[PDB]
């Protein structure tokens, strides 16, 4: 019955910032509220129990408080290790229910991507389907534009992009753009290029190869 | 320092029964409380059910109560989850957890379960080969279901490695690339091998990445 509404859904903050996450229960939960920290690919980790009690070993910069039916998790000074998705959870009554989560990502200085293009191997050409991979490495912010050019002409139909999570060290992102073509289509053109525009680049950078060379 | 470990099929056909087991090390399931929790990919957490080790009583989420069953084996210190009539809405990472009161104090590592009628398929692996820094890669294509694990040089090469999240292609199969950046001066001295493991098909692929 009790529904937890967590706010906000996502956040971007710098190291040293003060961040507060709020969670609202649709009914009275009598301080029975837990906060969890979930790293990408990992199980959630309890941080706070009974609304304000810290789990053993949790840094003191984490704290929880209550004002009526509103519950807040506060990080006094955000640190690099604190990137994660945070969840509230009531256990006043069954069924136990969670908030939707709050993503937390760390702000850093602009960083230009290093760009690489990968020609398809002959083994791949032999398969009847070819993938051309363009790599954007260690950049920030996340927003980037990758253009595929074939014999100088822009191609916009056959590509998909994939982005990593923020790196735990340098807080950068990486991105792959993969252009998929049939082997016949691939063998009917010479120059394959990806053109990337990013806020860290003074001018657009394009990487290319010549098929069969 | 109790440890919990989920195990079960990573692929279940719709309408069948998903069965998972949680093996508990270091604690007796005869005390305290134990739960199942699930998390659909890219979504939040949902509590499934709990049993009381002391009295054997169970409690289930009303959104699943009719389809869910929990049994225990104190002899093996294991407990199980049975979820019948599964559909694609039941695709998720399932976790087991220990509770003292209401909080989930210890968690398993989680097991991804995909509900689909599509058959298991091992991956094809193709090398990605090309200044001061060079990039190498491996394209892991046309497998089902998730997950695959990729390492480089048997796991001894980790610095600069990026393994991207898989994308479901229009063919209904997954594809991803793993890349690593290395000094160009290393290209003539060091060999680079990507190691691919796909447990659902019991497939393992090692691919030497060479410059032609």
């Amino acid at each position: 019955d009790i529904q937890m509404t967590q706010s906000p859904s996502s956040l971007s903050a710098s190291v040293g910032d003060r961040v507060t996450i709020t969670c609202r229960a649709s009914q009275d939960i009598n301080n029975y509220l837990s906060w969890y920290q979930q790293k990408p690919g990992k199980a959630p980790k309890p941080l706070i129990y009974y609304a304000s009690s810290l789990e053993t070993g949790v840094p003191s910069r984490f704290s929880g408080s209550r004002s009526g039916t509103d519950y807040t998790l506060t990080i006094s000074s955000l640190q690099l290790e604190d990137f994660a998705t945070y969840y509230c959870q009531q256990y006043n009554n069954s069924p136990y229910s969670f908030g939707q989560g709050t993503k937390v990502e760390i702000k850093r200085t602009v960083a230009a991507p290093s760009v690489f293009i990968f020609p398809p191997s002959e083994d791949q050409v032999k398969s009847g389907t070819v993938s051309v991979v363009c790599l954007l490495n260690n950049f920030y912010p996340r927003e980037a534009s990758v253009k595929w050019k074939v014999d100088g002409a822009l191609k916009t139909g056959n590509s998909q992009e994939s982005v990593t999570e923020q790196d735990s060290k340098d807080n950068t992102y990486s991105l792959s753009s993969t252009l998929t073509l049939s082997s016949t289509e691939y063998q009917s053109h010479k120059v394959y290029a990806c053109e990337v525009t990013h806020q860290g680049l003074s001018s657009p950078v394009t990487k290319s190869f010549n098929r069969g060379e | 320092q109790v440890q919990l470990q989920e195990s079960g099929p990573g692929l279940v056909k719709p309408s069948e029964t998903l069965s998972l087991t949680c093996a508990v090390s270091g604690d007796s399931i005869s005390s305290n409380y134990w739960s199942w929790i699930r998390q659909p990919p890219g979504k939040g957490l949902e509590w499934i059910g709990r049993f009381s080790g002391s009295g054997g009583s169970t409690d289930f989420n009303p959104s699943l109560k009719s389809r869910v069953t929990i049994s225990t084996d104190t002899s093996k210190n294991q407990f199980s989850l049975n979820l019948r009539s599964v559909t694609a809405a039941d695709t998720a990472v399932y976790y087991c957890a220990k509770t003292y009161s209401g909080t989930f104090d210890y968690w398993g590592q989680g097991v991804l379960v995909t509900v689909s009628s599509a058959s298991t398929k091992g991956p094809s692996v193709f090398p990605l080969a090309p200044e001061s820094t060079a990039a190498l890669g491996c394209l892991v294509k046309d497998y089902f279901p998730e997950p695959v694990t990729v390492s480089w040089n048997s796991g001894s090469l980790t610095s600069g490695v990026h393994t991207f999240p898989a994308v479901l292609q229009s063919s209904g199969l997954y594809s991803l690339s793993s890349v690593v950046t290395v000094p160009s001066s290393s290209l003539g001295t060091q060999t680079y091998v990507c190691n691919v493991n796909h447990k659902p098909s019991n497939t393992k692929v090692d691919k030497r990445v060479e410059i032609k």
